[PDB]
């Protein structure tokens, strides 16, 4: 009951997706060939908010997995856990986007997008009771950051009533991949403010500054920061599928951390992290998890939580532990840092506690806090979108394909408007 | 108790300069997932599953009160032991002094 | 021929009625799958030939808990299908509680409700269970509370409900729907007590030494008290006490019915045997401030009535030896138009000692039910954080968007002021 | 409250005014005397018994209490007679600093003095129209 479906866009979302479901299929037994191996009972009754169940006894992802070329697709299906993923559920174009937000979302992403939906369509009529759907994508990538943005219009615009999550990169200014990153980004966050319920920003940066610095390790990869990722999704919806102290659902974090619905773009962070060298030096208490959460160069973003004030937070534990000493630490790290919480909300600290622990670790914690300092990521995505677009560089790529100026003047006024808005409540006093 | 034994134990002393000879002679990570058997992070995937704190504490709790109670019992005899000897060393004088007397 | 009906829904009101129900089955020497291996009438109902089955129900929109309840021990006690359960939880959104999804479910509940009630001959009243600070909780409390009041009428309806601490919570929009209940259960519920979670850590760790409880250890001192409470029904006694038995000796004007609870001793083995619990001392304890069942301070208000219930081997000239004793103190005063405030109930089973529990074998207790002039204070500060954020009319938008209107949050703020002004003219001397 | 540093000749009349009033125990040293709040809830129960439930403010050595008391004397007698008393300022009275307890005394002494000219009045006021609303039930 009360299941998700997975919708995937792109080569940085199909990479995400590749080791979320390894995760969730190593959390709940499965081998990579679809058969059940597990050793608790727990962990086979609530195995269809996932899994969907096939004649001889296998188990399949409810994923749909999209991109307007092939490559990365045919990628994945050769790497573990490749198999699990329903070959009907591939869909794919002949022709690809080129890092061009206009062909994925006005000329090539409209008329293939009626294949996804299709399938779409097919998997959320057939569930037993809808709870929603999670997206991931990157916005800085042309074929993504389109085609997925109007796949968001087009599901809201059928299930006005469910609930919708969003895992976004956004391109950070410091490792910089593509030069017409701040264009597709600047149109896409127009776009996802509108329609999306929840909307998670993660940033390369921060993950190489977190596998840098806390982890310790020599050489990070594309493969670490997707496991960071990973278990970072994995943790938001582990009370959903165990049972817990106070279980609460997506749509109880929504009512609790969303206080205008405008104001829904969240960073997140994991605790524990330790490097292997420290992993025996370390003990796993309350106040050590609770330490680590907070602090700033945990965060999955860029973005300084100390040059702003939170609205409210959100905190997901996992494991058996008591809950005075949850709630009493909770006081604590709210009496101690008054002046980085807004004072016209009172107790804006949400907490959870789940039975089941991350397989390996005895305790985990899933942070996820809005917080006034996301503001800076898209003042700087603005002022180089400015910078660029004032002498109309690389604008014809764009306007050959129906597109105008307008459009775009259109979604710097209102990415501006919503910058403006945030902070407008920074400053405000009862 | 500060102690020594006899003279004849020690012998090295008679001017010795050992000492000074012996200075002489002195011339994607998955770590998240993958922590130390050692650590206290880790917790067998087999046990994963007992989900009540109450029942474990309630062990716990009982375990950890019973250790100070042998540490009290052992602490008090150490007490013991420093007066007995000076109780018995002063009955000890009094024989002493008798035997001495008695010689 | 007295029978009382239990009505348990949400996440803490299923779990504090699993733990007064392994307490009653104890006490009434019943085994978990239902088998004896005249008193039990009064909870049980006899189903000809062997098992007893609890004259209980539990409901909840969140399938966990009560999938968790059919899959323990207990499955085999409950009848399968008054354990009432939904698809999609409410997610502290009280408007959907009370308008969307809890009016689907009402239905089933009250033919539940008949169908119980047609088998008791001497119903004494209903006891109701929720934690206020949830959608469903409070939501479906307030909903079954007022189609009971116009089903049955005169009979008396006992509300256990657990307010918020003053500082700590779990959820960020807890008073909204706290304030809302209030509204709700102020002119629909006979008898409302008070259970705030901090007031009973406190007595936690204080008395029973445990650093690190959890929400069990809590819910087995509720289930005590209700023991305790409900004793006179079903035991022989020198002094008997009847439910019907409050309204007319605690309740001096139909708006005033909120009063806060203590129990004494609370003691562990370890050293409980150590000293005599005497009934002078037990008494002096139980009205000690820092013992009370919720975080309010008596010594900043006068005492309107007292009942106070004991069980043992008490001797009633001794019971009055100890009123003379706390009615000589200086430190307790009464208001001025109450000369005796005491009632007294006297009872000869001891309480009963559950294995693994906290509390150990003692022969005597006491149970007390204080109504004061000092509980204005959770009301003045629940008032307080309300005002914060429907200043800025934070969060109104998930409880707009879900059928209810604007103006209904105006009016259980004035009924609040009108409670306070209330309180303030009663306490006042002639 | 930045309430200039008192003259001898106030301080005198303060000390004066205390005195006057019968209090339960006698005075030694009134900055370490009143940092508890409970002979400033005594002295405004003198003047004042209906708005002081003297009870409620426990003889306190513990800052913790203290604190309880003078803000509950704060919130529910000071804030009704039109005046409050600052955090900085109860810190300085119960940690018995020289001369903040004599300016809670001379702000409290003018506020009381204000408080029961203004009850007069009211009374004064409710009377005559008590009174005018007799005359013409008579003539009815
Ligand atoms: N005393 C006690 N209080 C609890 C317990 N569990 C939850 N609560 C309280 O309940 C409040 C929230 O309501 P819940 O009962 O958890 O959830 P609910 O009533 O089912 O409402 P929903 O969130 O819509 O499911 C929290 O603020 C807790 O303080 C418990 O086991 N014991
Ligand atoms: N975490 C992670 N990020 C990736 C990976 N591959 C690419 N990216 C990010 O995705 C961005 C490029 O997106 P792109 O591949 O053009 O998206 P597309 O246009 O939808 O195919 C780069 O800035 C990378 O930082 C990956 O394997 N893992
Ligand atoms: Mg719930």
């Amino acid at each position: 009951m009360r299941e998700i479906v997975h919708i995937q866009g792109g080569q940085c979302g199909n990479q995400i997706g590749a080791k979320f479901w390894e995760v969730i299929s190593d959390e709940h037994g499965i081998d990579p060939t679809g058969t059940y191996h597990g050793d608790s009972d727990l962990q086979l009754e609530r195995i269809n908010v996932y899994y969907n169940e096939a004649t001889g006894g296998r188990y399949v992802p409810r994923a749909i997995l999209m991109d307007l070329e092939p490559g990365t697709m045919d990628s994945v299906r050769a790497g573990p856990f490749g198999q699990l993923f329903r070959p009907d559920n591939f869909v794919f174009g002949q022709t690809g986007a080129g890092n061009n937000w206009a062909k994925g979302h006005y000329t090539e992403g409209a008329e293939l997008i009626d294949s996804v939906l299709d399938v779409v369509r097919k998997e959320a009529e057939g569930c037993d009771c809808l709870q929603g759907f999670q997206i991931t994508h990157s916005l800085g990538g042309g074929t993504g950051s389109g085609m997925g943005t109007l796949l968001i219009s087009k599901v809201r615009e059928e299930y006005p009533d469910r609930i919708m999550e969003t895992f976004s990169v956004v391109p950070s200014p410091k490792v910089s991949d593509t030069v017409v990153e701040p264009y597709n980004a600047t149109l896409s966050v127009h776009q996802l403010v509108e329609n999306a319920d929840e909307c998670m920003v993660i940033d390369n940066e921060a993950l190489y500054d977190i596998c840098f610095r806390t982890l310790k390790l020599t050489t990070p990869t594309y493969g670490d920061l997707n496991h960071l990722v990973s278990a970072a999704m994995s943790g938001v919806t582990c009370c959903l599928r165990f049972p817990g102290q106070l279980n609460s659902d997506l749509r109880k974090l929504a009512v609790n951390l969303i206080p205008f619905p405008r104001l829904h773009f969240f960073m997140i962070g994991f605790a524990p992290l330790t490097s292997r060298g420290s992993q025996q030096y370390r003990a796993l208490t309350v106040p050590e998890l609770t330490q680590q959460m907070f602090d700033a160069k945990n965060m999955m973003c860029a973005a300084d939580p100390r040059h702003g004030r939170y609205l409210t937070a959100s905190a997901l534990f996992r494991g058996r532990m008591s809950t005075k000493e949850v709630d009493e630490q909770m006081l604590n790290v709210q009496n101690k840092n008054s002046s980085y919480f807004v004072e016209w909300i009172p107790n804006n600290i949400k907490s959870s506690i789940c039975d089941i622990p991350p397989k390996g670790l005895k305790m985990a914690v899933t942070f996820v806090g809005n917080s006034t300092a996301i503001q800076e990521m898209f003042k700087r995505v603005a002022e180089q979108f400015t910078a660029m677009f004032r002498r109309k560089a690389f604008l014809h790529w764009y306007t050959g394909e129906g597109m105008d100026e307008m459009e775009f003047t259109e979604a710097e006024s209102n990415m501006n408007d919503l910058v403006s808005e945030y902070q407008q409540y920074q400053d405000a006093t009862a | 108790s500060v102690q020594p034994r006899t003279r004849l134990e020690r012998e090295a002393m008679k001017d010795k300069e050992s000492i000074e000879k012996t200075r002489i002679n002195q011339r994607v990570k998955q770590l998240l997932h993958n922590p130390d058997p050692k650590s206290t992070l880790f917790i067998p995937e087999n046990q994963r599953f007992d989900k009540d704190f109450s029942v474990f504490d309630k062990q716990q709790r009982d375990q950890r009160f019973a250790t100070k109670e042998v540490a009290l019992e052992k602490h008090r005899i150490e007490a013991l032991e420093r007066e007995s000897k000076r109780w018995e060393q002063m009955e000890n004088q009094v024989n002493k002094e008798q035997v001495k007397r008695q010689f | 021929m007295r029978e009382v009906i239990s009505i348990h829904v949400g996440q803490g009101g299923i779990q504090v009625g699993n733990a007064c129900w392994e307490l009653f089955c104890l006490e009434h020497g019943i085994q978990p799958d239902g088998q004896m291996p005249d008193a039990f009438n009064t909870f049980f109902s006899e189903t000809g030939a062997g098992k007893h089955v609890p004259r209980a129900v539990f409901l909840d929109l969140e399938p966990t808990v009560i999938d968790e309840v059919r899959t323990g021990t207990y499955r085999q006690l409950f009848h399968p299908e008054q354990l009432i359960s939904g698809k999609e939880d409410a997610a502290n959104n009280f408007a959907r509680g009370h308008y969307t999804i809890g009016k689907e479910i009402v239905d089933l509940c009250l033919d539940r409700i008949r169908k119980l009630a047609d088998n008791c001959t001497g119903l004494q009243g209903f006891l109701v269970f929720n934690s206020v600070g949830g959608g469903t909780g409070s939501g479906l409390g307030s909903l079954l509370l007022e189609r009971l009041s116009v089903d049955y009428g005169k009979k008396s309806k006992l509300g256990f409900t657990i307010y918020p601490s003053p500082q700590v919570s779990t959820a960020v929009v807890e008073p909204y729907n706290s304030i809302l209940s209030t509204h709700s259960l102020l002119e629909h519920t006979d008898v409302a007590v008070m259970l705030d979670n901090e007031a009973i850590y406190d007595i936690c760790r204080r008395n029973l030494d445990i650093e690190r409880p959890t929400y069990t250890n809590l819910n087995r001192l509720i289930a005590q008290v209700i023991s305790s409470l409900t004793a006179s029904l079903r035991f022989d006694g020198a002094l008997n006490v009847d439910i019907t038995e409050f309204q007319t000796n605690l309740v001096p004007y139909p708006r005033i019915h909120f009063m806060l609870s203590s129990y004494a001793p609370i003691i562990s083995a370890e050293k409980a045997y150590h000293e005599q619990l005497s009934v002078a001392e037990i008494t002096n304890s139980a009205f000690e401030p820092a013992n009370m069942m919720a975080k309010c301070d008596p010594r900043h208000g006068k005492y309107m009535a007292c009942s106070m219930m004991y069980r043992g081997d008490v001797v009633p000239k001794d019971v009055n030896a100890s009123i003379a004793t706390i009615k000589t103190k200086r430190t307790i005063q009464f208001v001025d138009w109450c000369p005796t405030g005491f009632k007294v109930g006297i009872n000869y089973q001891p309480p009963t000692v559950v294995p693994g529990g906290d509390l150990a074998k003692v022969m005597r207790a006491v149970c007390m039910i204080s109504n004061s002039t000092a509980i204005a204070e959770v009301f003045s500060r629940l008032d307080h954080k309300f005002d914060l954020m429907y200043a800025k009319r934070a969060f109104v938008h998930w409880y707009v968007g879900e059928g209810m209107e604007e103006g209904e949050f105006s009016e259980a703020r004035e009924d609040l002021a009108a409670l306070e002004k209330d309180y303030e003219e009663v306490g006042i001397e002639t | 409250m930045d309430a200039p540093p008192l003259n001898e000749e106030e301080l005198n009349q303060i000390y004066n005014w205390i005195d006057g009033i019968p209090l339960s125990r006698p005075k030694k040293n009134i900055t370490r005397d009143f940092a508890d709040g409970c002979m400033l809830a005594e002295v405004i129960s003198h003047y004042c018994p209906k708005l002081v439930e003297v009870h409620n403010y426990s003889q306190a050595h513990s800052v913790t209490q203290k604190l309880y008391n003078w803000n509950t004397l704060n919130q529910r007698v000071l804030k009704k007679m039109g005046f409050q008393i600052s955090k900085n300022d109860i810190d300085c009275i119960i940690n018995a600093v020289p001369d903040a307890v004599e300016r809670v005394l001379k702000v409290c002494q003018i506020k009381l003095d204000k408080y029961l000219d203004d009850q007069k009045k009211k009374k004064d006021q409710q009377q005559y129209i008590e009174n005018a609303q007799m005359m013409q039930n008579g003539n009815k």
